[PDB]
């Protein structure tokens, strides 16, 4: 099984911890973002 | 060689009789698991049967006949505390594979998608140049034999 | 016979997976003929003609 | 049994319990609401 | 009938019977209203045709 | 509906699961504009054709 499991790895790399990071760092400047309005709109 | 385009259309064929076939073993995966928990549950009972039987010993003061009721329930405690952690192990397996499963199917019908489209053009580009060549028999170089020709004669 | 039903119920546990690997692989590398490095022969090869 | 019963769980995903304590919380408003005109209303 | 006289209890559940017809409701109201805006679309394809 | 009465946790999550929606619609909303000039393209070839 790891040896399958291995063998996809090689043929579809991870993605980079780096776009891990600005993934995760954009993704919550948009529900802020979108929140924002939201908070302010109905405060 | 076959013509690739008859490929596309079987290669997804392929690939739909393998979803299922994940699709009826995470089942199988699940049906498991499912039993795993209530084997936990009944013996934990047993033990909880053995538990409300000490809710009866030591009562009146026979602490003695208590001590070995929760002697008895023990053994079925170690057992009930392996299976909880094998309980517990499992289910990060199971929504891993799940997750995987899910991201899966999106990544198919995305593909399927894309399939007609570049048929299409095919068809297009095939329907295309079929007629020009045809309208290139009519070139004004004299390279024509169908119209110039005649008029010569 | 404790030791029996036990291995028999890691038996089944451990088909699953296999049949998860197996069934996990067998797609990707057809999604791997779908390879955007042009390796490709059904989708890039059509373009290009 | 159990085998079937699962099968079905995998073919149609049961709802989160996120909407399950949307739907109870969003539930008890419209009762409330809509009981709190009659409590007005006949008071 | 319910909560006169002070028995809000009992209004309360006969709302709450009452929310699931009005689930019911609310998804026929819009279908309702969907199909409305095709049946003028079609006749009018046929009396222009 | 989340926020109102001050409960802006719940509305949190709420937008964290449009966003999953909305990473999808931005892909389909190019892949559609993308089209456009090809069948458009392409039928004003047939036009002249």
């Amino acid at each position: 099984i790891l040896e399958l499991e291995a063998e996809r790895e090689l043929l579809n790399p991870p993605p980079s911890p780096l776009d891990k990071k600005f993934e995760q760092w954009e993704e919550q400047q948009a529900v802020e973002a979108t929140l924002a309005a939201m908070k302010a709109r109905r405060s | 060689q076959e013509a690739p385009e008859d490929l596309l259309e079987r290669l997804l064929g392929e690939m739909e009789l393998e979803l299922i076939e994940l699709r009826r073993a995470l089942a199988q995966t699940i049906a498991t698991f499912k039993s795993t928990e209530r084997q936990r549950d009944a013996q934990q009972l047993i033990a909880q049967r053995w538990y409300e039987k000490a809710q009866a010993a030591l009562d009146r003061g026979n602490e003695q006949l208590a001590r070995e009721a929760l002697g008895q329930r023990q053994s079925y405690q170690s057992h009930t505390e392996a299976l909880g952690k094998s309980l517990g192990e499992q289910r990060a397996l199971v929504e891993q594979v799940r997750g995987q499963l899910q991201k899966l199917e999106r990544k198919y019908l995305e593909l399927k998608s894309q399939k007609n489209l570049y048929l299409a053009r095919l068809k297009s580009a095939i329907a295309a140049q079929k007629i020009e060549e045809i309208a290139g028999n009519l070139d004004n170089a004299s390279a024509s034999s169908l119209f110039e020709r005649i008029e010569t004669k």
